[PDB]
Formats: structure tokens, C-alpha cells, sequence
């Protein structure tokens, strides 16, 4: 779930 | 959609290399939602030389140092100016490429992403692009394919020679006609459609349609509280026969289930009285024939009770002799009403009746049927979308073609429907189609919106059915309508 | 209700201002329970110069300081005296009144409150007033009326040029017609009846009423547990014909799910084969006919039929030709038995006959219908209470006027049926209800007390339909009036 | 009260009688959220001659025809002319009145409505008056009371001789001092306030206020996320004796448990080691004393340690005699820095001494420490909020009586708390008040805001205490600190 | 809790 | 659920 | 949830 956002 | 791209470039300015990496993100993100966390995987990505190709080395290189593995087979000869440019920062950033295909290299990876062809494909895939996409097709890899699986035609959904199997296809702006129509279908998987910043106005300016679950809600007629039966129309179905009883009270009930207010059957005596002993709130009108088909003797009492309804539908079980031939065409030549005309009413029909009649009519045909009315075999009408759109212009008509992806068409607007399964691959489907369609005409819908709402929702109530699809019958299809409706508001 | 509010001052002594004050704080407390805590919003009270205006100002001085913003619109030229005292009010407490509506004002504020116009508006509403009311319905503003959407005829709920369209509506004492008639019970939205302090039995005065859950429950027959069929009584139902299979079939069930003990149909052969062959607990007597169709020569056969039972039925799918209506007339003539009249047995009816019977009788029209029988127009005759009572008393019958709305009178007591939806326009409803009401006369309840019961559960059975309503048909309705009484238990 | 009513009357313009049917319809609305629908239940309404037995009679009234049962007993020799009117109301709608009392009366109903009197009792209450209180206060039938149960004086809670005892009351407007101070609070039983159409500005013009959630909510001190301690403030506590060891601990920790930054104790050696030992997190500064008590000698160590703090706090278990109040009244007179004052230091002040000091202070007397401390009895000071404002205005301070009801003043506003239970009466309890305030002082707030936070969460953390309340002890209440703040929240 | 309003 | 009481 | 893609 990390491909383009990282928190 | 070509023109899409090119209109999007030259016209409003966008840069083709912005549309390219938007296109090949898109393709990430997709494999994301349906993978989950992508670190884990093994990417084996397959590059043609055309911008398909291109797309493919911005999906392999925003894979890089995000997961296990990215390899890229380039496959081509040469490289488009986009394919070029993302070849070469896709080397910039690390990413290998070989240019030789090895069987065992699917061994080593766990998602293939099949970037050899998109829309640019033309002809037969022979040689070792071939050889290719069979080993890909035996690999049982998980198969992502950008824009249309390599190997359809996008025009037509034909495979052409051999067509890599997806199980995810990520395409742009719009779905191809490639995607909706089978064998491509097939071929295609799980569709998403990426919006890679087109103008929304070029988007819209496209005249072919998939019908949507919102298109077919805001179409859905309104039931004023204070109404009344002759609100929601009547509808008059002349159909059956000795041979063939039971198409009217499936066509009867179709038109009630879609909210009707009065069905009136013709129907032969005594098959009239198998209508209301199943549906007694059907009307079925005993018709007084000689042998048990409808004739012209016949003619004078069907106008008689067409003179108080909205809407005529005509030829479920009517059966096909000439006598049943004089009667539909001198009918529907007299008959000022719009008619939807189904089964053995096509099979008998003089198109010149269509062209002389001022009131509308809706077409429904199989292929089969569609093959005899214009003389042709039905490998050359199938999936005809253009055919159909011709025949619909040239006849002013409706031309509602029925297959696993059903076109509506009046000529200027067509339609694709989507929805339903192989439980309708079975006698009498067809038959609570028809009233459908005639039970939304009589409820004030154009012919055009009465039929996609129509194929839409029987599609859908086929879904709906709870056991195995292969039990479905049409009997429960039409216990399923009333939920279909349901579930669409 | 003008009496009422009359006498509660003028013979009881409860000062004007208080019934007024009770008014308003009815519609916050009203408004409280439909929105939540009422602090966050901003309300534009719009007021007429009478006492609905007075409400208003009412309503807006006891939102003062507690919610986000209250602004009065007066829209008047002169105030009644309560309103005069109760804008006093408004203003003492500091309260803002502007006396020019301007269309930019709506966008500051979320609920509009309709205080212009009550039981008092009297003519189509032209002018300013048609203006303002156009502007608040195409807001999309929530919308509290006082007493009735302003516009709305109080007496006859038609629509004087135009007028608001309600969210909620909050009237005092009792529904007024125009909020149970349409339009107008379209307009009202949701309705909630408060008590302003009315003496009880000036409220109980009232002679028409709405049928409600209570009043179906009490006159719901009692099942005694050492019962035998002849306990619950015997119908015969004339009915059917060659044309019209289904009706009889309908009927009769009607009366078996409602706990009839005995029914019997008498139909044209072989049409009578029908019914047993849905549902072989009916008993359908073949009658001999020589073209489909009853006439005179079935006359003795059907007063024998009748001498057995305790009600007849008669009329639905009879046709209507010559010799049907010498049949249903003679017979009706010489029926010494309660007889449900219907349908066709309408359409022929000799009403000198009525006049002349021994007999009660309960007549079940449509406005089709009852515009033939009394030769007037349907747009003369639909929701026209009046006329129906006066045809109740001339004829000493019961009249049940059906519509979205049904009218039920003898005469002297009229009751309105607000239960039913969308799903009962449509074929066979009528002949269903029609066989309830000979049912529920079977089984001991007066004509009157039958055809109110029946009304009630016929559309409340409708609304305990699981699927969209347009898809219901009768033969489902059939199946949940079972549903429909022990949910009325 | 009075002024109000008067003033919305006189000046506003509201008829007495709007205020008087307000009043009692909002006592059948509160009966009814209390006891579900009425319709089942029998009410004996006792109505004295003023305006209270008005209320009554508009009670009475709106209850005919809708109840069982109802009967009005009218109990007094004259009546107001709003109680004269609601009493010929009551008639005109077919209302029962009886003017004896009869005691078995009580046995034909179910509920008894306390209308006798409300705001103008003045006086013991002798005769029949107190016998009927008396044989209803015996009866267990549910008792709701008109605006203050009968008996009560509005204006301290103190009964007058006998009062009713009510399940349910319900007042006009604002509740009184009566209802909030005992014995009043107790014979209130649960209490609704009833907003009957006072101006809002009216009611908020009141100067004495009951403590809510809301309004320590607001006032709850921000805590920006880049903060450190001395953000929060700096407590000094002096406190202790070789007598009260633990005294210090609950005090200390209950400024740290309200978000206190730094809390230092000064104890006499070796009590201090007590501190740390449970709570190491305090600073617990050893003093050298002579014999386990604070003196003069330890003067100027404890002005050193106050240099560097926001508070100090000072008095829980300091002992007294002559040496402690020498230091106590010394070190108060030259301290420069908000002290709060309890305890053994209450018992040594010289209150010439808040006369001349600059800082301010708050004192956290119970009734006792009030009592010696201005030279009365304990029943003399014991919820009297007159002598307490007094106090707190000419000694420039903010005065917190303890009791069950704690009363919060610093001669202009006046605050009521009713959090807490009976576990509070227990030693330790106020300790930890004490450093609740010191707390919240040093986080900013004002004596008065700190008081009235205060005395709310540690009322209202003894109502977290999941088992017997008895069983509650200060420790367990310190625990539960931090939970009420994050339910006030 | 009819004493107010009837639905 | 205030306008006409507070607890 | 459908800037990026249609289903
Ligand atoms: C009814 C009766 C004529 C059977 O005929 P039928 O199967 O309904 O024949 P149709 O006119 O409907 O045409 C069927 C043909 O149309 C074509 N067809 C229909 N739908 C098609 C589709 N979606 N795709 C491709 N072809 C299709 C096929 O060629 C099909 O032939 P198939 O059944 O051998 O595969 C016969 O059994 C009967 O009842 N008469 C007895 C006297
Ligand atoms: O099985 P089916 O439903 O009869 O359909 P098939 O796949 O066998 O195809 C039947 C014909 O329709 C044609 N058809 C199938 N998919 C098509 C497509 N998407 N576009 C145009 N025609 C198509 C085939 O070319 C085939 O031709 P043929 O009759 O010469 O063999
Ligand atoms: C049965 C048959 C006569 C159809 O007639 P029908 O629709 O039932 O006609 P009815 O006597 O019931 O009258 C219907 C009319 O009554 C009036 N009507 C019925 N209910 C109404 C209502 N609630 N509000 C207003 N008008 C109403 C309308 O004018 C309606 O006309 P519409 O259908 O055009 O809107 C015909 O199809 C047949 O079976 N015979 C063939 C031989
Ligand atoms: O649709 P519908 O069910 O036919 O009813 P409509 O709203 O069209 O009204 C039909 C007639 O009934 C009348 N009608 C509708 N609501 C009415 C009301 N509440 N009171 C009296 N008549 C009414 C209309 O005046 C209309 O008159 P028209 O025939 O001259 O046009
Ligand atoms: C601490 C010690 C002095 C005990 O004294 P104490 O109970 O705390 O005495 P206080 O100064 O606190 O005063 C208590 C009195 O104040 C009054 N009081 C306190 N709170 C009150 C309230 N809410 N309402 C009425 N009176 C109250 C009462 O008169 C009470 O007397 P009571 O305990 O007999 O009922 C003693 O045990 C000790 O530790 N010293 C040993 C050396
Ligand atoms: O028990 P308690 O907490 O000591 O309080 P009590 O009820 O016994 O009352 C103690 C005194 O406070 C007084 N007190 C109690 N409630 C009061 C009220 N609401 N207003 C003023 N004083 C009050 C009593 O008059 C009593 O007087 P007394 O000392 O002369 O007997
Ligand atoms: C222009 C457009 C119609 C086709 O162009 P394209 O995308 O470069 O075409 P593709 O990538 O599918 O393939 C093109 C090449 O594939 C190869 N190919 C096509 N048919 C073949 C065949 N039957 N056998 C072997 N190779 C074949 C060819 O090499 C062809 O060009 P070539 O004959 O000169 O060698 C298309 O609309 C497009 O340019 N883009 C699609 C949308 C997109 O990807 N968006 C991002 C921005 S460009
Ligand atoms: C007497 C009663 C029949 C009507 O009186 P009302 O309530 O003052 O009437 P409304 O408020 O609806 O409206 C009255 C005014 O509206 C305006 N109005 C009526 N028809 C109009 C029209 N077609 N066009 C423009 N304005 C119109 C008029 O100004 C009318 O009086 P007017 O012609 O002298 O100007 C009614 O029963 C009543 O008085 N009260 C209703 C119950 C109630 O509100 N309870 C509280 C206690 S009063
Ligand atoms: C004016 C106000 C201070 C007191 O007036 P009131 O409400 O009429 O007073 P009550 O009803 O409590 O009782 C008044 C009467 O009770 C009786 N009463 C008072 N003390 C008594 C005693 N100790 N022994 C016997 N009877 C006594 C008296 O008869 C007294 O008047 P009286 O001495 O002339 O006989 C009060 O603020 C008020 O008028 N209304 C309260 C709010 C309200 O109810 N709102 C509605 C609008 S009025
Ligand atoms: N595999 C499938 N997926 C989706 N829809 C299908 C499928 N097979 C058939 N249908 C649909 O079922 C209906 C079949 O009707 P058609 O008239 O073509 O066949 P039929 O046997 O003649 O039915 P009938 O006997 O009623 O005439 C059409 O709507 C068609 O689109
Ligand atoms: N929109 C609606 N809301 C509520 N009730 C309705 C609605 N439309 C029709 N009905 C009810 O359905 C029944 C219709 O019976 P009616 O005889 O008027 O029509 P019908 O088509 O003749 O039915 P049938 O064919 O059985 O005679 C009536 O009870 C009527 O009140
Ligand atoms: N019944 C009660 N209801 C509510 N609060 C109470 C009750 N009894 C006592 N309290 C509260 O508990 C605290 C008692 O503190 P106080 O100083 O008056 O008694 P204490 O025994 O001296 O406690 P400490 O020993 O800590 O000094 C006060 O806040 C008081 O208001
Ligand atoms: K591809
Ligand atoms: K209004
Ligand atoms: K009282
Ligand atoms: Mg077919
Ligand atoms: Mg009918
Ligand atoms: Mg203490």
C-alpha cells in the first residue's frame, strides 16, 4: 500500500 | 481514442511523455489495489517498440527498488521517440533489460506485465511473438496487461492468431471496443479504466457506450404516488401458437415485473388459457385460428385490440409458415403503434414494412435471427456493431442484437451491455426480454432507453440468481426483476 | 376546524393567544424531533398577515437565542390581531423583520419555515406571493409548513396555482383533506398532527376520519378456537369470462386469505378450470354459457348458487356487452343476499336497482368507473368526497372509491385509506380487494366495516412487498396479506 | 425569578396565561419522557390558591381525556386571578374538583401531582397543609412536583416544617438555590428545568450559576504539543508534620494528575520520604524542624523554595498550635505568589492578614473550618452562600465551601457544584482538592476558573469509582482524575 | 409519548 | 434535544 | 473514489 505515500 | 491522444498532444498541449508516465503510474497503482504491497513480487516486464512498450518501461522503472525483482524483454526492432526516451531512463535508473526471450525466465518471476502490443497492433501475430505469449499464456504467472491484452484487436475484440490471457488489464481514458466484445472480453480480466488526464470534454465526445448502473437509474421511469394503472401504460402482446405455448406468458409477465399497468395477451385458443391458469392477472385473449397459428384471418381482431394500448409486441411462439409471414407483415404495416418485434416475427419480416412504417419499432434478434434478416452467415453479424448501426439507420429502427454483450443501437447512439450470464444461454430468455422492452415503452421511455434499461436489468436479475447460473430458467428470471430494481435504486 | 378553534374560545374560554402559542411551540418541538438539536441552523420564517403568519412569528420568537440565525420575512399588508400581538412579540425580543423577499436571501439560511398561507387562502394564488413560493421549492432548502403547505386548498388538497412543497408539516387538532387528498398529501411531506389544547370531544366530533392501524385492529373478526368453516362464513363470486380468465381467480383468493371459510366462483366453462388448477382449495362451479359470456339464461343457476351463502361478489372479467348486463341487473334485482359490485358489474349497472334492493350492497368503483355510472367526468368525480357520499345515501349503499387515496362512505360517515403503493396500478388489484371486502362481509363486519378493513390491509400488504413496488402483482399481494393482519395484531 | 416572570410580563408583553399553559404543558411533556405514554395511568393533582396550583390546573386540564383518571383537590381559601382562570378552565373541559382531602383518596391513583406551592411559601407549613404532605410523602405513589416540591424554601432548600418528596420536578425558566442546596436537593428528586418563553437575555442575566460540563470543558486549559513542564506550571505544597504524614502525597498528586508541570513538597524530615516513596515523581524537600512541626525557624527556607513556582499551596496535616500559626500568618503576609489556603492553615489564619496581601488566594474551608474561621456556628455558615459571598468580597479572595453541594464565590460570581458522592466524606479527600486547584492555577487559569474546575472533576471522578462508593479512598480518587478529564472532553 | 403529536 | 429542557 | 479509475 506504500507505492506513492509514505505516513 | 487515437485521436484522443493526438487531439490531447497537439491541440491542448499536454506533452506526450506526461500522458506516457501518467499512463504507465496508472498501471502501478492498479497492480497495487489488486496485489496489495508490490515489494514482495518478482516483475517480468514485456516491451514492444511502440508506445504499448513505452508504457511498459515507466511501469518497470517506477518498480525499481520498490520490489523484489524487475526485469524488462525488449521485443522490438525500434523504439518510438516515447518508447526511446523511457528505454533510456529506465537504463539511467538501474533497470535491466535483455533482449532475448528464454523460456525458464518465467520461472524466476511472479507477475508478467504484457506491454508488447496495444492498439497499435495490425494483422496476425506470427513468429516469436507468438511462440511468446503461449509460453505466458502455459506460465500460469499472474498476467497484467497495459491498455488491451497483446494480440486482441481493440476494434473488434478478435484474437488475432493468438492473444495473451490477462488477468488484470489496465487501459486508458476510455475502454476499446476490444475489451467489451468477446473473445477479447474473455482475454481481458478484471478491466480498470485509468483517467491519464484527457479533457474530460474529449472523453464525452465519444458516440459508443457501456451501459452503467447510473445511466439506467437516472432512466428508470417515475412513479408518481397518485397514479393509476393507465399511468404506467398498456401493452399488447400477440404471440404462441400450438406449437408454442409458453412464450406468451413469459413475455406478459416480463412487461408486468418492470412495472406495467395492463398486459393483454393474443394468443391461439386454447394455449390463451395456460397464460392466466400460470399469471392470473394477465388478460389472454383467446384467438380463433384454423390450425393453431395465427393468419389473416386473424388481422382485423389484432388491430381491433391494439387501437387501446401504447405498445404492440409481436412473434415469441408465433411460428413461421406463410400464413403466419401474411399476417405479421400486413400487421405491422397497418399498425399505427410502436412494436417490438422478437423470434418469428423477425424470421418472417419484409424489411421494406419497416421503412414504410411511421410509428417506431425495436428489433431483437440473436444472430442467427439477425444472419436471416439481411442474408448473411452469422459469423459475419456477430459482434457487428457497424452492420448493426447501419441497419438501424437504414430502417429507423431500434436494432437491439442479443449475444453475450448486447448492442443497442439506433444508428447515431450504440450501446454495450455487460450484465448477465450463461443461466440466459437457455429457451425463453428472450422472451422476458421482449416484454420488457415493450412494458418500458409503454411506461413512456423512448425506444432507444426502453432497450437499454431493458438488457441492462435482465442481464443484471440473472445475477441475481442465487444457485448455480446453469439452473436459471426464465421463470425465476422473472421473480429476479423486482430485485434487480431494487438493487439499482 | 375554524368551528373548533371558534368554540374552544368563543364556548370554552381559552384565550386566542394561547391556542396561537401552543401552535408555534408545537412546530419547534415538531421540527427538534426531525432535525436533532436545532443550535447549528439558520431558519428564515416567511409570515402571512393571518393567523398562519401569526404561528410564524410564533415559531421564530422561541428560536431566538437558541439556534444560529432566525430572520422573518412578512409578506404581508395587515395582520390579524393574534399575529399583530405575536410580531409584538417577535420584535420585543429582538427579533429582525424585513418586508421585501429578495431570491439571494434563501442562500443564507437552511430551513424555511411557510407561515404565508393556512386553511384561510381562499383563490389561485397569483403575484409576489406565486414568486416567493417558486423560489423556496427550487432552493433545496429544508421546508417546515404551519398547518398546510401554503397554496394548498385545506378543503380538497388541490393546488391554488401553485404552492410549497413540504418536508414536514406540522398541523393542529386534526389532518385537514388537503393533507390526505393529492396533491396535496404529495406536498405535505411528513405529517405530524399536534395537540394545541382542544377539548377531546370537539376533536371526536369530527365525522370523516383516516383509517388507522387501531381502528383495523378492533374491528378485526375474533377466531373463536371451536370453530368450523361455516363459522367464517360463505361467498359466491360471480365472474370471469372468456375474455377474462384471471379475475375470478384473484377474487376468490382474496376472500380465502382474509379467512373466509367457503368460497365458490362461478365462471363460463371452461374458464372455471383455471382457478383450481392455482389453487385447488377454490371451489369454481362451470356455468354453461353460449358464447363466454353469463346472461339471462345463467340467471337461475347463479340465485340457486346464492341461496347457500352469505355474500355474493360479482363483476370482475364479466365483459360488458347487452346480455351481461341484463343478467347482472335481473340479478341484482332478485338477490336477497349483501352483494359486492364491481368492475364490469359497474360499467352495467342500472342504478334504479340499487334503489329498489332489500339488501345492503358495497360498490368498489374506480374514477373511470364511477364517471360512467353517475355520467359525469373522472375529473368531476376523483377524490370528489361529496359526491360520494351523496351517491352512498341516495343509493343506501357503500361506496369505495378507489385511488392512491380511497374514499370510504355510507353516506354518513366517510373514512380515507392512506395505506398502498405504486405496486397495486396495476391489473388484478381491484379484483383482490374486491374479494377481501365479500370476505370480511362473510365473516360478520357490516358492509362498512368490511370495505374499511379491507382498503387498510389491501394496502398496507402492498408495502410489505420485499422488492421494488413496480414489480408487485396481485398474486404476490395475495401472499402477504397473511403478513399484512398479524403485523396488524 | 420573580423579577423575571415580572419583567417578561410588564415589560416584554407576554399574557400571564402563556406563561402559566407553558409551564404546565411542559410538565405533562416532562411526565410523559419520564413515564412513557400517560394514557395508562390514574393522577391526583393537588392545587394550592396561587400560582403554583395555576400551573396545576393547566396540568389537570391537558390531562382530560387523554388519561385514566384525573382529579384535582384544591386546597386553598382564594386564588390569583391566573389560578381563578385555569380553574374555570379545568371546569368548562368536564373537570373533576373536590375540596377535602380525604386520605384514602391516595388509593384510587397512581401518580400525585404536587401543585400546592411553589416560590411563594413563606413559613412553616402547620394544619392540613402538613398532614396532606405527610400522607402523600406515605403513600409510594410517584410524586411530580410543580416548580419546587411543596415545603421547600427556594430560596436556601431548607424545609419548611414538612415537604413533599418528589421522584420528578419540574421548574420554570432557572432551577433555584433550592433545589441545589439540601435538604432540597434531596426532595427534588430528578430535575427538569423547563424553558416556558422567557427571553433568553433574562435568563442569562442570572449572577449564581450551577457548574456544568460545559462549562469546564471551556475552560479545561490548552496543551500545545510543544510544550515542556514549565509550560504547565510550578506548585509549591507546605505541608505535613510528624502528626499527618500523608497528608502532602494527595495534595502533590493531585496537582500532577490535573497536568501539573513541576510539584514540589516541603515537609518536615523525615515525613517527606513517605512522599517519594509512593509517587517519585514528586520533589519532596526535607525541613529541619525542632520537634516535627513547621515554625518561624523554617520562614525563610519556604519563601527561598516559592521563588521559583507559579503557587503555592498550604496547610493539609501542618498540625496546629502557636509555632504553626506564627510561620502560617508570617509567611502568607510576605509571600508574593496566589496561595490556596486549607486546612490547619485555615485554622490559624489571621484574616487580616488577606486583607493586605497583593496576591490572591483561594481558601478551601469545609463548614467547621468556616465556622471558627468567622466566629459561628456550623449551622450558621453551612450552605450559606450570602455569608460566603461576603466573605469572599471583603477579603479580597475566592471563597470554596465544602460540602456535598460545594459553593464557589469571589463576592461578584457565585458557582454551585453537585459532581461527587458520599465516598468524598472520607479523610484525604480534601487533600487532594487542595492540589487540584494549586494545579490548575499554575496552569493559567484564575483562582476562580481553577475552583470551579476543580471542585467539578473531583466530584466527578468519585462517580467513575467502579464498586460501593464507601469504599472509595483518596488514592483510588487520584487514580480516577485523568479519566474524568478525558470524559469531560 | 402520543400527548403532543400524532403521526 | 434542548429546547425545551435542561437535565 | 474514482478520480484515478473507472471499473
Ligand atoms: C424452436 C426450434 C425451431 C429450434 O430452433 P432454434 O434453436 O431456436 O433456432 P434459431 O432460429 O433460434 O437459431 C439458432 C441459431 O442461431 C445462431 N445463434 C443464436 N444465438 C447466437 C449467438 N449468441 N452467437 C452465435 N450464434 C447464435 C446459431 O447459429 C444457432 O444455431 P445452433 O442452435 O445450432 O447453435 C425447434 O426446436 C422447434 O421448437 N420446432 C419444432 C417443430
Ligand atoms: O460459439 P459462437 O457463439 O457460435 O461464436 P463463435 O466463436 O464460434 O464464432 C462464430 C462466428 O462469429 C464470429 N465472431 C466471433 N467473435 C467476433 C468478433 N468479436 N467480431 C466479429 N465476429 C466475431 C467468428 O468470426 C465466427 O466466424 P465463422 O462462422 O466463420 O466460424
Ligand atoms: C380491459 C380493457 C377494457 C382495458 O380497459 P381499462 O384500462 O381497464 O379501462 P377502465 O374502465 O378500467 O378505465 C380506465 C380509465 O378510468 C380512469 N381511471 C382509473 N383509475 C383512475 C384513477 N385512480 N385516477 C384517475 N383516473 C382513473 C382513467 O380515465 C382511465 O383511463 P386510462 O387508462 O387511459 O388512464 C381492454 O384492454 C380489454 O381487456 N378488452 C379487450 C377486448
Ligand atoms: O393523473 P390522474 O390520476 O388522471 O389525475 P390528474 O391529476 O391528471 O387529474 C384528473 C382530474 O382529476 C381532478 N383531481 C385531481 N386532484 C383532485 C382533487 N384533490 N380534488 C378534486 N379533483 C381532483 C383534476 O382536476 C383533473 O381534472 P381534468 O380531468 O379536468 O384534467
Ligand atoms: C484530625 C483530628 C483533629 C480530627 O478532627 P476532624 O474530624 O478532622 O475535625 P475538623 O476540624 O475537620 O472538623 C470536623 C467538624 O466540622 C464540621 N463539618 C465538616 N464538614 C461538614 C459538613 N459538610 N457539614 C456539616 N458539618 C461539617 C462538623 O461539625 C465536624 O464535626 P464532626 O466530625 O463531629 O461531625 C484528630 O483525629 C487528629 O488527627 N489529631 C490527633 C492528635
Ligand atoms: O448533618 P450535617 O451535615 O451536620 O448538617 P445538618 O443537617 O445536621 O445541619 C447542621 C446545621 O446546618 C444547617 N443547614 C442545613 N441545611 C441548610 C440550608 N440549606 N441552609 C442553611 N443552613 C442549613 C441546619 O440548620 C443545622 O442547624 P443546627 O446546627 O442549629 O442544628
Ligand atoms: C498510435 C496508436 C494507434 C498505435 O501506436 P502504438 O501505441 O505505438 O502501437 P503499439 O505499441 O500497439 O504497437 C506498434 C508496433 O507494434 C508492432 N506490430 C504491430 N502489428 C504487428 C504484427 N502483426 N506482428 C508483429 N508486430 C506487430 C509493430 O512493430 C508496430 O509498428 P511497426 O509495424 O512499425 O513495427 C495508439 O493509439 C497510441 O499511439 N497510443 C495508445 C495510448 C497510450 O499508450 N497512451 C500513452 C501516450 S502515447
Ligand atoms: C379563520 C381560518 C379559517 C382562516 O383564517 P387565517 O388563519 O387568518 O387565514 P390564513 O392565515 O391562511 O390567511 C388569511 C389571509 O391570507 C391571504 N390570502 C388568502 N387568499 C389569498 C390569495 N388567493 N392571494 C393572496 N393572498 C391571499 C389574505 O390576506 C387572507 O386575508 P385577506 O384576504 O383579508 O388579505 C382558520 O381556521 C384560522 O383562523 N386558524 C387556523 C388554526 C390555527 O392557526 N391555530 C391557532 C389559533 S388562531
Ligand atoms: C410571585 C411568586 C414569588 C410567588 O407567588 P405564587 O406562585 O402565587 O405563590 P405560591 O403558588 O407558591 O403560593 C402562594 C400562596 O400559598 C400559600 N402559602 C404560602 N405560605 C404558606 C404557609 N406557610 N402556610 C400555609 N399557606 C401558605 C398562601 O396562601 C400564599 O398566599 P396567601 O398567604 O395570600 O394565602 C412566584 O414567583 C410566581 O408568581 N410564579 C412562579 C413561576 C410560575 O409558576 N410560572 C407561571 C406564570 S405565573
Ligand atoms: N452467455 C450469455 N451471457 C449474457 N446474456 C446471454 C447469454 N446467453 C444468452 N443471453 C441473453 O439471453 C437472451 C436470449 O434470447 P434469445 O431470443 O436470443 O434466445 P432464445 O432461446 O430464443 O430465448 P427464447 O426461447 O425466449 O426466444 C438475450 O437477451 C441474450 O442477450
Ligand atoms: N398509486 C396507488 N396507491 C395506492 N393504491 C393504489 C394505487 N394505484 C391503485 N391502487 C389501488 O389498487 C386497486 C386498483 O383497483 P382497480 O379496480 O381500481 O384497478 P384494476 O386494474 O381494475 O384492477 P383489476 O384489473 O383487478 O380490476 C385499488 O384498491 C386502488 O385503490
Ligand atoms: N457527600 C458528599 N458529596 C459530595 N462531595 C463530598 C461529600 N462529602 C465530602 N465531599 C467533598 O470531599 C471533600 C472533603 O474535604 P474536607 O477537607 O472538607 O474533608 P477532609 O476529611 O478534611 O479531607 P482531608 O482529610 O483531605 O482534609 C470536599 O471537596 C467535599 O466537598
Ligand atoms: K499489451
Ligand atoms: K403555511
Ligand atoms: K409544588
Ligand atoms: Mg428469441
Ligand atoms: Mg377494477
Ligand atoms: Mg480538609
Amino acid at each position: 500500500a506504500a507505492w506513492l505515500f509514505e505516513a | 481514442m487515437k485521436e484522443i491522444d493526438e487531439l490531447t498532444i497537439k491541440e491542448y498541449g499536454v506533452d506526450s511523455r506526461i500522458l506516457m508516465e501518467r499512463a504507465g503510474i496508472s498501471v502501478v497503482l492498479a497492480m497495487e489495489e489488486e496485489l496489495g504491497n508490490l515489494s514482495d513480487y518478482r516483475f517480468l516486464v514485456l516491451c514492444g517498440g511502440g508506445n504499448n512498450g513505452g508504457d511498459g518501461f515507466v511501469v518497470a522503472r517506477n518498480l525499481l527498488g520498490v520490489v523484489k525483482d524487475v526485469l524488462v524483454v525488449f521485443l522490438g526492432k525500434k523504439k518510438t521517440p516515447d518508447c526511446e526516451y523511457n528505454y533510456g531512463l529506465y537504463k539511467k535508473f538501474g533497470g535491466k533489460v535483455v533482449e532475448q526471450f528464454e523460456p525458464s525466465i518465467l520461472n524466476e518471476f511472479d507477475v508478467v506485465v504484457d506491454a508488447i502490443f496495444g492498439t497499435g497492433l495490425r494483422g496476425e501475430i506470427t513468429g516469436e511473438y507468438a511462440e511468446i505469449i503461449n509460453l505466458v499464456n502455459k506460465s500460469g504467472k499472474v498476467v497484467v496487461s497495459v491498455d488491451v491484452p497483446s494480440g486482441i484487436d481493440s476494434n473488434t475484440g478478435k484474437v488475432l492468431r493468438t492473444a495473451v490471457k490477462a488477468d488484470l488489464t489496465v487501459t486508458f481514458g476510455v475502454p476499446k471496443i476490444g475489451h467489451i466484445l468477446f473473445p477479447g472480453r474473455d482475454l481481458t480480466g478484471k478491466l480498470k479504466v485509468a483517467n491519464i488526464g484527457h479533457p474530460v470534454h474529449l472523453i464525452n465526445s465519444i458516440n459508443r457506450y457501456v451501459i452503467t448502473r447510473e445511466m439506467v437509474r437516472s432512466l428508470l421511469p417515475e412513479r408518481p404516488r397518485d397514479s393509476h394503472k393507465g399511468t404506467y401504460g398498456k401493452v399488447l402482446i400477440i404471440a404462441g401458437s400450438r406449437l408454442y405455448s409458453g412464450a406468451p406468458v413469459l413475455s406478459g409477465m416480463g412487461s408486468l415485473k418492470v412495472g406495467t399497468g395492463l398486459v393483454k395477451l393474443a394468443v391461439p385458443f386454447p394455449q390463451n388459457l395456460i397464460a392466466t391458469s400460470r399469471f392470473p392477472e394477465l388478460i389472454s385473449v383467446p384467438i380463433d385460428t384454423e390450425k393453431g397459428f395465427f393468419s389473416l384471418q386473424n388481422l382485423q381482431e389484432c388491430l381491433e385490440l391494439s387501437k387501446d394500448v401504447d405498445v404492440v409486441a409481436i412473434g415469441p411462439g408465433l411460428g413461421n409458415n406463410e400464413h403466419v409471414r401474411e399476417f405479421v407483415n400486413e400487421f405491422l404495416k397497418t399498425l399505427e403503434k410502436p412494436a417490438v418485434i422478437d423470434a418469428d416475427a423477425i424470421n418472417v419480416l419484409d424489411t421494406s414494412v419497416l421503412k414504410e412504417r411511421k410509428s417506431p419499432a425495436v428489433l431483437t434478434p440473436h444472430p442467427g435471427e439477425m444472419a436471416r434478416l439481411v442474408k448473411k452467415t452469422v459469423g459475419d453479424v456477430k459482434y457487428n456493431y457497424e452492420l448493426a448501426e447501419e441497419f438501424a439507420k437504414e430502417n429507423d429502427c431500434v436494432l437491439v442484437l442479443k449475444s453475450a454483450t448486447t448492442i443497442v443501437t439506433d444508428g447515431e447512439k450504440t450501446l454495450f451491455n455487460i450484465t448477465g450470464n450463461t443461466g440466459l444461454s437457455k429457451g425463453g430468455s428472450g422472451d422476458v426480454l421482449t416484454g420488457m422492452i415493450a412494458g418500458f415503452i409503454a411506461q413512456g421511455l423512448s425506444p432507444l432507453e426502453a432497450s437499454t434499461v431493458s438488457v441492462y436489468l435482465h442481464g443484471f436479475a440473472a445475477e441475481l440468481f442465487e444457485q448455480d447460473e446453469r439452473g436459471l430458467t426464465a421463470s425465476e428470471l422473472l421473480r429476479l426483476i423486482p430485485e434487480a430494481i431494487r438493487r439499482l435504486k
